[PDB]
């Protein structure tokens, strides 16, 4: 609401990773990568 | 006493412009069967949002 909490926001290289192995060695999985920098041009005062 | 006053006014204008955009965007992607994958290639603005 209104118009105080603070949070923090990562940024960086980030990797997450859910594998699954089958008899014959056959990856099934979900991969999240992630790489992200601080930009000057589209940052605000407030 | 009777008369009038008045007179005109004007302006020249010669501007002339041209322009041209070009853009091809040619993302790809892989997915298994009945999975999903997302993907974005750009940036993240802040923006004020509260109930």
């Amino acid at each position: 609401a209104a118009g105080q909490n603070v949070t923090y926001k990562d940024y960086g290289i980030k990797l997450e990773f859910e594998p699954r192995v089958d008899d014959d060695n056959n990856v099934s999985m979900r991969v999240l990568a992630d790489v992200s920098d601080i930009d000057p041009a589209t940052s605000v005062s407030l | 006493n009777f008369g009038i006053i008045t007179g005109v006014l004007s302006t020249i204008n010669f501007a002339l412009s041209n322009g041209d955009a070009y853009l091809i965007a040619n993302p790809q992607l892989s997915a298994r069967s009945g999975g999903r994958t997302d993907f974005l290639a750009g940036g993240q603005v802040p923006i004020l949002q509260a109930l």
